[PDB]
């Protein structure tokens, strides 16, 4: 009664009078354009998609902080005055960006790697989940981790489980997409990658399978060897010269990182170097049980029998046999996969599917 | 709430026929002003009401009315580039005392940059010329960029950091415009500092044979050298060149007169690496009675980036090893971890001397 | 009202009053630069002779989990990502990819790796993986790869053919389907000539 | 830009157009597949044609200054454009003594410095390296607090790092 | 604070009746007597306070010492229950504008912890005074639902035409946010940090130290450093801005002040500090006052700790992984976490006892 007269009454009166002004303020066409620069006198310059040029005064419904060079604002029809700023919704630019929310992964499927998980979990998941450990101690967590090892160890699933527990933005940058056909777009792409990751949350930056510049192999994209440095050094300047408090976490992994320029690795920012090797007979027993957990197995099929047959195989080679054994029984359409299918599946993977070279051997 | 106070002026600053101004540039001045529009159209007009005859200058953006063209208000030139507006930073986090060590490489930079800005009358007595440019390269990982942000803190003025890949654009010839964007603000904003990061991807002397496209990069330096040392000796502020590859740089770029003070970072010795752990001892947790001179002595000569990783990892042993605070035992484990354990790639440590 | 209005809709904008009048039509199926949209082709199994032995290989492998998604889900395995053919060009290996899309009632879409790289503001690298979105809104995709390598028309018979960048990128995008959407409706159909043309990662 | 430059040069009197850093113009070679070119070549063709047919008679004169002649257009040098070939060898003993002394005209010294003595300490230095000697000499007096630059400041300025100078507690015995 | 003594009836009681507040600015012991009896009232202490409002002469019309006596009755009658209505009827006998500020304070202290529609509407009607807004955030502490929803009711208080109400808005935000810092609270205090009225910005500074209680700086790093531009504009901005900055580091950053715990017990000692120091922080704040009013915060400091003993105080080591410490033993602190062993009674932080079973026993 008393408060409603001093709150609801003056508020509803000002809102109705404000809506009456919106007809004279915001016209029917409401032209827009691109903002170039702003001046402290409340006057700016806006360029419409038809490329005109005008100089007007900055009106209400906007502040000095909301105005940024290169944005889009709202104009007027006859007077061409700036009505206000128009925020950009439905992602900043690209809708296919790898940014997602809470993917599906757990720690049970990545089991067996816990020796290598403890290092990456403390440097990535720990400061995001429990920030009070690094902030109260005074130490600064590393700005990223790097992975190296033999192909097939399943380095992709190591960082996939981090995005689920952190429940934050998770980005992926393909190493083969770093370069571009047109010269000069290489650093323009990498500049927009850290720009989006820096605006919303510390998030995650994960780069996998970098073939860039390595042993050429792209004759349809010509950089002239000058685009090599400009594209790669752009990633280096964002991990060093760019001012950051340690929020941005950039992860790089591929088959062989030795061919890359060690200056691009930027030592001292990445304090975690994780190596991956082939698991032994004890670890493969736990990995085999993971892929066969959701699989229906017969009574004669033993997990310890298939592990003994496996020799010089990575984590990806174990899942290949479980997938091939399911396809062999799929042709006969059996509910429970018998033991004869696993015997024929393990032989075809290590023969036709997996080609084992000599490399360094000397028996 | 703030919009209601500005609606009173809406009957003037909005409905007026003045404000709808067409921005253009005056090509020719006759003392009749030939002014070229953005639509590729030109006209000739005189002065305005409040327009002063000395305000209009050759090659300056001048706004005119949309209906009947007449000069109304002048505007600052070079309105097209939006790129250099974001290059100016504000209040870098790295302070002047963040660089570890008493090394004299700090005293050389403050006298050629901070001294003429703070005390311009000190060198005016002897009538000398302060160094225009400087040189900082060093091996990667010595904290060279920390010294660049340390000078900007004491300067308390405009600081510009230019990326080596920012100068080269997606068109041929636009990189020449990028150079004039930097030096134009030098006359507009006095007593500022420009900085170049990774100038190797910029710097020329790539010769010719066999690539066929190397002439696009060298034209950026030919514009950069011309805008730096031209016919008219135009210069005010200090120019900083920084890269990790001194070998691939233009040997003419390294010649003096565009650069005077040359400071190359080196590996800190036992006394140099001692202050690196002392400046980090104020942070984290250090047990009372631990001598950091023995820790830096066991660690061989390496870059400063790997020295801060020792203190970072030293605090990480207490989690797995079940410790309260970082002790001397956990410090010895970091020597075999940060240094001896990481010896496989992922590092420089005097790896690249030239290329 | 605004309930019947959505993105990419051709409408009629009045002149004097500067207001919306009505809706004319929608946006055409082909988008961006070059978009190949073919739904329910005319190629069937009867049009392909002598490959019946190989038709059973592209049926119980490719076609089977598409029609019956509950098979590999019950068996505990994962749906196959992609299948590549090894043979000489011009023998009709592309016809087999268009014939299987008819029986599965899908929309056949090719991939030209030459035009996937353009230059715009924010769209520069979007065009490479833009074909992934076109397989999102429409689940029956069965993406097919075109412009494999040099058959002796163009030059550069050795080194790479440019497909190694697009093929390995599209296959990596399949991890987001099972990780986030938890369903994979996208399948990459590839082809080549020799065995050693592919990268060792594939 | 080239056509409009020489178009006014007739009405603007023999302004003697000066062009610096010619390394950007004069490259030709050939174009096969990658390494896109010919966009710069169109600028060269205007420089060659304007200085031949319709100009370069009396009031049209152009001075060109480049860095290295290893890469340029062999057709750019012609009796109708560039006649005299001028080389600037490194200054001699008596030549460096005069150059170093002129840069000190704006400084304050006791006139006890022997510039011919400093010329012998400078071995094969260009005109740019000579100017840096007077700059370093002024910085030594600031740290030492000297009210005037003496002779040992120029000698110590050479020992300081400018060109071909390293020191920094490095002794090979 | 927290102590109870019956010897104050012969020392501080007769001094408070000297009516030295409007003249000599003395006889402030009413604030001292509030810390004596906590949760209970007194007949002689309350009577001596009402005697100051009984004369209501021209000398007593000053508004500076009005709320000094109200804080005395607010602490004594805090949590009184249904017996607060009998006291409000006695105060309502004397009709003076000073009685409006007493009823909105003492009345809100007894109902603290329970939300009510009639109690909130009565506090909003008195705005057209300082503790009338703080009474809404005080009674909403006991209800976690009404605590988070009170943020939207605070932003609606800017509809008034007077700036004295707007400057009191951020003071209520620090009461509900004193436990844990929130992201939505930081966005609201940003608007009050920049204003033409200095009293609006200074009150928002003191609210930042209360909301960030329990830590040093999280999102407040750039917010406290944004106030560096106000040092040259106002000379009083030097002490006020740095006063709330020390509250985040109070007790070396480990100590804090909160009315909540694992047992959900509201502490009247902490409420006797923040509520008394909110209004009249410094001399230029609100009306003319002194610099001695903000020292009440030292009596409500509650440190966080975890400790284990056996019988006579022999130290026993536990295992608790928290922020620095990770896997502590003895003489450290912890929050919202226990050990892997079996405690005795509290099963929470602080000083506890460990009792091990003969089946599974793991010790040092």
């Amino acid at each position: 009664f008393v408060s409603n007269s001093e709150i609801l009454k003056p508020f509803e009166k000002k809102q109705e009078e404000e809506k009456k002004q919106l007809e004279e303020i915001r016209g029917n066409p409401l032209s827009i354009g691109t903002l170039e620069e702003i001046i402290d006198d409340d006057h700016a310059i806006v360029t419409s998609p038809t490329m005109p040029d005008y100089y007007v005064s900055i009106l209400s419904f906007v502040d000095k902080e909301l105005l940024e060079p290169g944005c889009s604002v709202l104009l007027h029809h006859k007077t061409m005055s700036i009505v206000g700023v128009l925020q950009d919704d439905a992602d900043p630019m690209v809708s296919v960006m790898k940014m997602d929310k809470s993917p599906t992964e757990s720690y049970s499927d990545i089991g067996g790697l816990e020796s290598q998980i403890q290092e990456i979990k403390e440097s990535v998941e720990l400061p995001l989940t429990h920030p009070e450990l690094y902030e109260e101690m005074g130490i600064k967590p590393p700005k990223g981790v790097i992975l190296y090892g033999a192909p097939g160890t399943g380095k992709t699933l190591l960082a996939k489980a981090v995005a689920n527990q952190t429940s934050a933005t998770f980005l992926r940058i393909v190493g083969s997409e770093l370069i571009q056909k047109y010269l000069g777009d290489g650093p323009r792409l990498c500049r927009q990658i850290f720009k989006v990751a820096g605006e919303n949350a510390p998030s995650i930056v994960f780069i996998d399978e970098i073939d860039a510049i390595g042993t050429k192999r792209y004759d349809s994209n010509s950089g002239g060897e000058r685009e090599i440095q400009r594209t790669m050094l752009e990633l280096l300047n964002q991990l060093d010269g760019f001012d950051d408090r340690g929020d941005v976490k950039v992860i790089m992994a591929t088959n062989k990182i030795e061919t890359l320029d060690p200056a691009l690795i930027r030592p001292g920012r990445i304090d975690r170097k994780i190596l991956f090797e082939n698991p032994d007979l004890s670890t493969k027993k736990k990995i085999l049980g993971i892929h066969t957990s959701k699989m229906n197995l017969s009574e004669d099929v033993n997990l310890e029998t298939l592990v003994t047959t496996k020799d010089d195989l990575s984590g990806a080679d174990i899942q290949a046999m479980c997938t091939e054994a399911g396809l062999l029984a799929l042709r006969e359409r059996r509910m429970q996969v018998t033991a004869e299918d696993f015997k024929q599946a393990k032989e075809r993977v290590m023969k036709n599917k997996v080609e084992e070279n000599l490399e360094g051997l000397y028996l | 709430a703030p919009s209601h106070l500005w609606d009173i002026m809406g009957d003037r600053q909005r409905l007026g026929e003045e404000h709808p101004l067409q921005v253009a540039r005056c090509t020719k001045i006759i003392k009749k002003y030939v002014i070229n529009l953005k639509q590729i159209a030109k006209f000739v007009v005189g002065l305005g009401e409040r327009v002063s005859p000395t305000d209009i200058e050759e090659g300056m953006r001048v706004g005119v009315d949309r209906s009947k063209y007449n000069i109304e208000l002048p505007l600052p030139p070079r309105i097209d580039p939006s790129v250099t507006m974001m290059t100016v930073e504000e209040k870098p986090d790295v302070t002047y005392s963040d660089v570890g060590g008493c090394k004299d490489q700090i005293e050389k930079l403050r006298e050629v940059v901070e001294l003429p800005l703070l005390s311009p009358e000190r060198f005016a007595t002897l009538g000398i010329d302060p160094p225009k440019g400087i040189l900082l390269y060093g091996p990667p990982g010595t904290g060279k960029t920390l010294c660049a942000r340390a000078v900007a803190n004491r300067t308390d003025a405009t600081f510009i950091r230019v990326i080596g890949s920012e100068l080269v654009q997606k068109y041929v010839g636009e990189g020449a415009r990028m150079v004039r964007e930097l030096f134009e603000m030098a006359r507009t904003k006095k007593a500022c500092i420009i900085f170049f990061d990774e100038i190797d991807a910029v710097g020329g002397a790539r010769f010719d044979d066999g690539a066929g496209g190397d002439n696009e990069v060298q034209r950026t330096m030919l514009e950069l050298i011309t805008q730096l040392d031209g016919f008219d000796p135009r210069g005010n502020i200090k120019v900083m060149f920084a890269t990790n590859r001194p070998n691939t740089l233009d040997p003419a770029l390294l010649r003096p007169g565009r650069i005077d003070r040359k400071v190359e970072f080196s590996l800190p010795d036992l006394e140099g690496r001692a202050n690196i752990f002392r400046i980090h001892s104020k942070s984290m947790s250090v047990e009372r009675g631990i001598r950091w001179e023995l820790i830096s002595r066991l660690c061989p000569n390496s870059t400063g980036a790997e020295l801060r990783s020792v203190c970072t990892e030293a605090g990480m042993f207490a989690i797995r090893a079940r410790r309260k605070v970082a002790t001397e035992k956990d410090f010895l484990k970091a020597v075999d971890k940060v240094i001896s354990g990481y010896k496989k790639f992922s590092s420089t440590s005097r790896y690249m001397q030239y290329n | 009202n605004v309930k019947d209005l959505k993105a990419s809709q051709r409408v009629c904008l009045r002149s004097d009053s500067y207001m919306l009048h009505k809706v004319l039509e929608n946006k055409a199926d082909p988008l961006v630069s070059l978009m190949m949209v073919e739904k329910v082709p005319d190629s069937t199994y009867d049009m392909v002779g002598g490959l019946t032995k190989q038709i059973k290989e592209i049926k119980e492998v490719i076609e089977l989990p598409v029609k019956h998604p509950e098979l590999f889900e019950s068996l505990g395995i994962a749906q196959p990502k992609g299948v590549i053919l090894y043979g000489p060009p011009g023998t009709g290996k592309t016809l087999l990819a268009r014939a299987v899309a008819h029986h599965t009632d899908c929309k056949f879409i090719r991939v030209s790796g030459a035009e996937l790289v353009q230059k715009y503001i924010g769209e520069g690298s979007r065009m490479v993986r833009e074909l992934f979105v076109m397989a999102r809104e429409h689940a029956p995709s069965i993406i097919f790869m075109d412009e494999i390598d040099s058959i002796g028309s163009t030059r550069v018979e050795g080194s790479g053919g440019g497909d190694s960048e697009v093929q390995r990128t599209m296959l990596e995008l399949l991890n987001q389907l099972d990780g986030f959407e938890t369903s994979k409706n996208i399948k990459i159909i590839m082809a080549t000539n020799r065995l050693d043309i592919l990268d060792p990662a594939l | 830009l080239v056509r409009d430059a020489f178009a006014l040069a007739k009405e603007k009197a023999p302004t003697i157009i000066f062009i610096d850093e010619l390394d950007a113009i004069g490259t030709k070679r050939f174009d096969s597949e990658k390494s896109g070119d010919r966009e710069v070549q169109r600028t060269m063709l205007e420089l060659l044609n304007q200085l031949d047919g319709f100009s370069s008679d009396d009031r049209v004169k152009v001075l060109a200054a480049t860095n290295r002649v290893d890469v340029l257009d062999p057709a750019l040098l012609r009796s109708g454009r560039l006649d005299r070939k001028i080389e600037f060898p490194l200054p001699s003993e008596d030549s460096r003594a005069q150059i170093l002394q002129i840069h000190s005209r704006k400084m304050t010294t006791d006139d006890d410095i022997n510039w011919q003595e400093l010329a012998r300490s400078t071995d094969e230095f260009n005109g740019a390296q000579l100017k840096a000697v007077t700059v370093e000499a002024g910085m030594i007096a600031l740290r030492n607090g000297q009210s005037s630059v003496k002779h040992e400041d120029f000698v110590e300025g050479i020992s300081e790092v400018q060109a071909r100078k390293s020191k920094s507690v490095s002794f090979y015995a | 604070a927290g102590s109870k003594n019956d010897e104050v009836l012969g020392l501080l009681l007769p001094i408070a009746a000297s009516t030295d507040l409007p003249i000599e600015t003395a006889a402030m012991a009413s604030l001292a007597l509030a810390h004596v009896f906590v949760g209970t009232c007194n007949g002689d202490i309350t009577t001596s306070i009402m005697d100051n409002f009984l004369e209501r002469t021209a000398i007593e019309l000053k508004t500076d010492w009005v709320r000094f006596l109200a804080l005395a009755l607010g602490i004594l009658y805090m949590g009184q229950g249904e017996q607060v209505d009998d006291v409000l009827e006695t105060i309502s006998a004397i009709e003076h504008p000073m009685t409006s500020a007493i009823e909105v304070l003492v009345g809100s202290c007894a109902y603290t912890g329970t939300g009510d529609v009639l109690l909130i509407q009565d506090l909003l009607h008195r705005l057209t005074l300082a503790y009338a807004v703080l009474g809404i955030a005080l009674i909403a502490l006991g209800e976690d639902i009404g605590k988070e929803m009170s943020l939207r009711h605070f932003g609606h208080l800017m509809h008034y035409g007077n700036e004295h109400i707007r400057r009191m808005v951020p003071l209520a935000m620090g009461i509900v946010s004193v436990s844990d810092p929130q992201m939505k609270v930081f966005d609201t205090l940003t608007r009050f940090s920049h204003d033409a009225d200095l009293e609006v910005s200074m009150n928002s500074i003191f609210a930042m130290g209360l909301c960030g209680a329990g830590t040093n700086n999280a999102r407040l790093a750039q917010l406290l450093r944004q106030l560096a531009s106000y040092y040259s504009r106002e000379q009083d901005a030097l002490f006020i801005t740095r006063l709330a900055q020390g509250l985040l580091h109070l007790g070396k950053g480990t100590m804090t002040m909160d009315v909540f715990n694992d047992a959900h017990v509201l502490n009247k000692v902490t409420l006797a500090s923040i509520l008394t120091t909110a209004v009249g922080l410094v001399s230029p704040s609100f009306m003319l006052k002194h610099h001695q009013l903000f020292y009440m915060l030292n009596a409500g400091i509650r440190p966080k700790f975890i400790l284990a003993l056996n019988d006579e105080g022999e130290p026993i080591k536990v295992n608790v992984r928290v922020g620095q410490p990770v896997l502590l033993n003895h003489g450290e602190r912890a929050e919202l976490e226990t050990d892997e062993y079996i405690s005795y009674t509290s099963h929470i932080e602080g000083v506890v006892i460990l009792k091990k079973n003969p089946d599974y026993r793991e010790e040092e």
